[PDB]
């Protein structure tokens, strides 16, 4: 049956290291227009540290790897995204726990629990112009894919492609949370940096699950 | 580009080392980075801690000393520090009487300082919190993250630092900070953007007849871009906004160490009014000439007199910055004789020093 | 353009008014303009006076107070004040024990302060002079006006201000100032020029990989335009120049109040040497971030250690400026235990404050 | 016989007020290249004050007017040029004293004594790149004109025209005195501001003496 292995999750996180390095300046520029120009650096610094610690733990259980990842990000990313992405991974790990692979259904639950964590820490609602504008649609994609008994790889391919449109959907919102909310209507016309990071993370998961 | 730096990765390492070298009274800790009074822990006193991104020097490390902070957590440039750094620093400075965290209101500072407060509680450390949200530019908290903590953080760290030194309890410290937070008012403008070391371009560009009005401290654009005409004009718009945006309602969370949980507290601010007495801080955001700050003060005193406000003390200088930003902020904090007594009390920090 | 000013003609009027308003301890006199301690004349002490163009704030008015200057004469922007202002100010501050004039070495300051010294003598006032020429950039006095007085003026005003307050005589004050002048060494660089209020263009332009090396305080180009590469590089070139240009011979004139005439005095300076102890001043020229000054200090301490010099005290901040210039200067003043004792003695001025 | 009247001297100083106002920015730019960009403002502020005090004293003796002028400049111009031009007028007034008009010969002596004052206060030698590089040639012109028994108006016409070439001659000098001497060889290629001021003053005297 269709599942996502522990080494695919390792591979995912490893690809995040690559993407956050490559798109560092792009994310920075997004956070320059409607922020303080640091997001890219924060994500790069965080996943860079994650990906360094990863080879020493590549053989532990999925819950272990995700929880350490969240804790690593927390100790390193800083700013608003550090506690938010840290919480995502920590809550995702307690959905998972000692798994060695994950069914679509468990992936959905994992992402559902992660996002619920970012929503209660940050209180963002749809249209606030945050990473939650990508998480929520992503979770609902996973839910739908699960109903339809899709394979894990095409489920993530569809979640990823939904993440893309959701990130883009932010351009148009006036920010109501985060630093961008201080700019008022000046935040309209600009893509949310954190939502872009979620998009990149989902794009790398689709890649990780292809085989 | 053009900064006095070496490799971008090493800027804070080099700058913090220079801080520790210059200051016998300060200890630079490593792995995790943070800074403390070389004589912390000080037994018998509430310990005062704060922190935030690098780039606002002297806030906060310039305020570590007797009468002020016991330690501070510098983060990365314009980046809130992480909970482990705040946790270790608070552990290091704990004087048996509790630890007070002063937190500027940014999503990141709030969340990281909150995670840290809970870790401390769970370690048996008595702890509570004061949130600073003095920046009146963001008029309305309804559909925003809330007002920013800017230069008034300095006035509150001094006053609360004086009470902590006087021997006041955690609770009396916290309540003092929260009261002052409720009647302190700030606003900033930029004539030119800062450039972060990793950037080679400024955070925003601006024509010679334009200003960023209602700026904070991390280099984001302000609440609007408007014409720049004169000192008097600029100071008049700022002051008039201190008054019209003076009314403010919002919810701030503080740690109840007895419950062991976050306590929402809905609180409202009044605009400053005829008959109030204030401390005025005219604050360089980084690259304004001291002479121009005196020109700003000249105008501010006139507007204060006209509005019925009596300035009892002032600070004029570079106290809460944004790297190399050309601009300044005005802060007016309402006071009484008891608060003035704490103002005049000794303080011995790199940036502030008098008495004793 | 883009300065926080109103009409160009009124900038100093507005800025000086703001100074007097902010500072209860300072009296602003009019017709002629000058500034004094509100409690001058102080009977029983040598009175210390200085002055120079506006545009170097806080020097000199930020240094008016107990332990430092008794008064100061601000001129026009970058313009030496006239002899009538210095004359009236010295008359106002005369404490029965003499008046000491501290004069930075510029053709204009020298000539105006000289005309004033003679007027004072001719009024029965006991008076003499100290000339400051710490800037090592202009290597050779043979075919130049002589080395400029820059940031070391602050260290000397403090130390001599301490002796005057301790109760030392005019002569012991003068001789102390002249000795310190002989072993104090400064150098400045600019990454960006200042703009005077009447100008709308900066005093010089510069590419992103260029610096003005060996700049003073009035915005003139330095002794050369050279590549800018890094903090370490910049600080290394400056420091190496402090040493190689340390040797200096020239003639400085001081008033002999007994003769009633100018006394040439040919005097030579030694370069700082292995085993000397110093006070280090890392001085913002106006628009450099405090954080970068700490980065400069980090490097300076290394170079000092390597050269055998022990930094005993330091100041890091904006003490002697050039309006909105992006740059900094380094000053190293050689000291002994007796000079350190004067450093640590109380000082109560707008810019400098400790003890007592 | 050919003489320069007291009212022509008043007229001279009045024309200086005009020239120092008109050429304020030009003198400023000259003092920007090799100085601190203040000379023009200094001369404008000084002669502006002179020319305001002048109508109240237009009927006193030449020595009186020149000495007050020098004292007014001193109390007002500041910087290096204040004491230098103040001394010029003060020493010129003691050559003159209670005159009501001046012969070529007395003009020469007046300018000779003025310049001797600026030379001993400042110590400039020919080629130092200062106002003295114009004064000295100007005095020697007046001397020669006196030998040749020229009229006062053409004497000043020739002194003025010599002042022009002398000011221009400074472009080429490396400064050895004043603020410009701090620039070393960077002072070469630039006209001395103070020498230009002397030139303007001489040009206005020729004008004042024409009738
Ligand atoms: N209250 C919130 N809830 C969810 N996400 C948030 C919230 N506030 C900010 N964010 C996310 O954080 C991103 C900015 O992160 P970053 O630049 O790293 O932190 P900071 O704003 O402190 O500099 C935003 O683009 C947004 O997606
Ligand atoms: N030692 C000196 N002797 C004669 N003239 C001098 C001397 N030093 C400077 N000058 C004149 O002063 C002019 C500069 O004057 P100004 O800009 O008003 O004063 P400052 O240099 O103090 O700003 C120079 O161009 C030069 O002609
Ligand atoms: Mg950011
Ligand atoms: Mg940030
Ligand atoms: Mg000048
Ligand atoms: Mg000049």
């Amino acid at each position: 049956g269709s599942s996502l292995s522990r080494t695919q999750i390792v591979n995912w996180l490893t690809r995040c290291g690559d993407i956050f390095s490559t798109e560092s300046e792009y994310l920075t520029g997004l956070d320059r227009e409607i922020g303080d120009a640091d997001h890219g650096l924060n994500m790069n610094r965080g996943f860079s540290k994650v990906v360094e610690k990863l080879p020493a733990i590549a053989d532990k259980d999925i819950g272990f790897i995700l929880k350490n990842t969240g804790m690593t990000l927390l100790s390193s990313v800083g700013g608003a995204s550090g506690p938010l992405f840290g919480t995502f991974f920590i809550r995702a790990a307690q959905a998972t726990q000692a798994r060695q692979s994950l069914t679509l259904e468990e992936l959905y639950q994992m992402f559902r629990d992660g996002a619920d964590g970012v929503i209660s820490r940050g209180k963002a609602e749809p249209g606030d112009k945050t990473m939650c504008d990508v998480w929520v649609p992503v979770v609902e994609s996973l839910r739908q894919s699960s109903e339809q008994n899709l394979s894990v790889p095409v489920a993530l391919e569809a979640a990823s492609s939904i993440a893309e449109s959701a990130a883009q959907s932010t351009i148009t919102m006036q920010a109501r949370k985060g630093r961008a909310s201080y700019l008022g209507e000046r935040s309209i016309g600009h893509q949310d940096p954190g939502a872009t990071s979620v998009m990149f993370m989902m794009q790398m998961l689709a890649l990780a699950a292809k085989e | 580009s053009k900064k006095l730096i070496n490799d971008v990765q090493d800027v804070l390492d080099e700058q913090l080392a220079g801080l520790a070298k210059a200051h016998p009274s300060l200890t630079l800790h490593q792995d995790p980075v943070y800074v403390t009074r070389a004589d912390a822990p000080v037994a018998g006193k509430v310990a005062l801690l704060s922190g935030g991104g690098s780039g606002h020097e002297p806030m906060h490390c310039g305020y570590i000393g007797q009468g002020m902070l016991s330690g501070a957590c510098p983060g990365e440039i314009f980046t809130s520090p992480t909970p482990d750094k705040i946790f270790e620093c608070a552990m290091q400075v704990d004087g048996g009487e509790g630890v007070l965290l002063i937190i500027k209101n940014y999503t990141g500072d709030i969340l990281n300082f909150e995670t840290a407060t809970e870790l401390l509680h769970d370690s048996g450390v008595k702890v509570t919190t004061v949130v600073i949200d003095d920046d009146v530019a963001v008029k309305d908290s309804l559909y925003t993250a809330g007002r920013r903590g800017v230069a008034n953080t300095v006035l509150i760290e001094k006053l609360v630092g004086a009470a902590a030194e006087r021997g006041d309890s955690l609770d009396a410290c916290a309540e003092l900070g929260r009261k002052l937070n409720n009647q302190g008012h700030s606003i900033g403008i930029a004539l030119g953007a800062c450039t972060v070391p990793a950037a080679g371009k400024p955070s925003f560009t601006l024509a010679d007849n334009e200003m960023e009005f209602g700026v904070g401290i991390h280099g984001e654009p302000g609440i609007d871009r408007r014409p720049f005409s004169s000192l008097d004009q600029t100071v008049d718009e700022m002051f008039d906004t201190l008054l019209v945006n003076g009314s403010y309602h919002r919810t701030l969370r503080f740690w109840d160490y007895q419950q062991g949980s976050w306590q929402e507290e809905q609180q409202t601010k009044q605009p400053l009014q005829s008959g109030d007495r204030v401390i005025a801080l005219v604050n360089n955001l980084g690259a304004t000439p001291l002479s121009e700050l005196y020109g700003v003060y000249n105008r501010l005193t006139t507007r204060c007199q006209q509005a019925g406000l009596t300035i009892e003390r002032n600070l004029i200088g570079a106290y809460c910055t944004s790297l190399d930003m050309t601009g300044f902020s005005i802060t007016l904090l309402k006071v009484d004789d008891e608060t003035l007594a704490l103002w005049d009390a000794p303080v011995h920090t790199p940036a502030l020093n008098w008495g004793k």
